[PDB]
């Protein structure tokens, strides 16, 4: 549980926002890329795994599951790569709702930033700090520290 | 540009 | 001290590696950029602060301390922006040693990657996972969780 | 290219 993450890919302004969700806390990291390719996905996962103890990634679609470049990054960084089949149909709803929430935040900030990448990082910041009272940023640190101890 | 990422 | 970070900028291959160090743990985040500008610095700090609870950043030089764009990102993200004067002369030697270690790691991986940005992220991963015994990634999570509790 | 970031 502390090492499980889910990839998620959503679109805005003709670009692609790639998101990794720490399943047990709801914490996220995200980036803006021109298109989702195996090479962009692989680099994003190398970055994530040098920052958090990533044990498993549920890929966002079959092409990133299949991609030998994505598998090569998961090998390099010690990540178990898995599919993202929603055996719990609850997952489908959680992702869709998260995407709708991020797009709403992005719209509320969009005019403070010239570039979409700035607005997406402002939305990562707001989502991780939001108290729902603990934040997702507090939950992920508590969960992993509990696991280290 | 009067934006956070472009103050001009 | 759980919220205190230090910026650091080093050069390799005609490019700039910008690094944020969590001073109490030694944990790092890093990116490759073509040149250090206040816009690039500001974006990097906005990314960092959406991911960890950044209270204070000691800037790496006077230009990023002065930069109104860097101050605007520190305002947006709720960061106190401070100078990086090594009133403790130990700071100066710790950064130099860190940069030398990162460059050594980058050379040990350099030939597994086409692009420098991949080698830099492999070096972040190796640095943060290295047990010295706990890793910097373990220390930063323990420090902040102890603070939250 | 026989590299982790460029398998070709
Ligand atoms: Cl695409
Ligand atoms: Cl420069």
């Amino acid at each position: 549980s502390p090492g499980i993450w889910q990839l998620d890919c959503t679109h805005l302004e003709g670009k692609v926002i790639l998101v990794a969700v720490h399943v047990a806390s709801g914490y996220i990291e995200a980036e803006v890329i021109p298109a989702e390719t195996g090479q962009e996905t692989a680099y994003f996962l190398l970055k994530l795994a040098g920052r958090w103890p990533v044990k498993t990634v549920h890929t966002d679609n079959g092409s990133n599951f299949t991609s030998t470049t994505v598998k090569a990054a998961c090998w390099w960084a010690g990540i178990k790569q898995e599919d993202g089949i929603p055996y719990n149909p609850q997952s489908q709803g959680v992702i869709e709702s998260m995407n709708k929430e991020l797009k709403k935040i992005i719209g509320q900030v969009r005019d403070q930033a010239e570039h979409l990448k700035t607005a997406v990082q402002m939305a990562v910041f707001i989502h991780n700090h939001k108290r729902k009272g603990y934040s997702a940023g507090e939950r992920i640190v508590d969960i992993i520290a509990t696991d280290i101890q | 540009a009067r934006k956070i990422d472009n103050l001009d």
